[PDB]
């Protein structure tokens, strides 16, 4: 059924403070791994 | 208190175009004299890229 008179982005209602770190936190396990510049830091 | 002196060259500063010219100046009128050469800066290597380096260690903390 073609439904335009709601509005379905209702899911923001619901998030706390945390979301976008614990999003973050579990996306973690999905990523590739870094390229690495061969030192620690540009300090060291 | 005032600064008393008793040496007729204390303020004679002469000026000339090149080094030959003060060494013959020097030497015509019979002053012992000694030469020290000209210090000029060598040339430097600058990069407004070298602040942003991938991996060196010239990148800046800041700006």
């Amino acid at each position: 059924p073609f439904d335009n008179t709601t509005y379905k982005n209702l899911q923001h209602h619901d998030y706390s403070t945390y979301t976008f770190l614990d999003l973050n936190l579990d996306l973690s396990k999905f990523r590739m791994p870094q390229p690495s510049s061969g030192r620690e830091s540009p300090r060291h | 208190g005032w600064a008393s002196t008793a040496d007729p060259l204390s303020n004679l500063v002469l000026t000339f175009s090149t080094k030959e010219d003060a060494i013959a100046f020097a030497e015509k009128n019979g002053w012992s004299y000694d030469v020290e050469e000209r210090k000029v800066p060598k040339p430097k290597s600058k990069s407004y890229g070298a602040n942003f380096s991938w991996n060196k260690r010239t990148r800046v903390s800041t700006k």
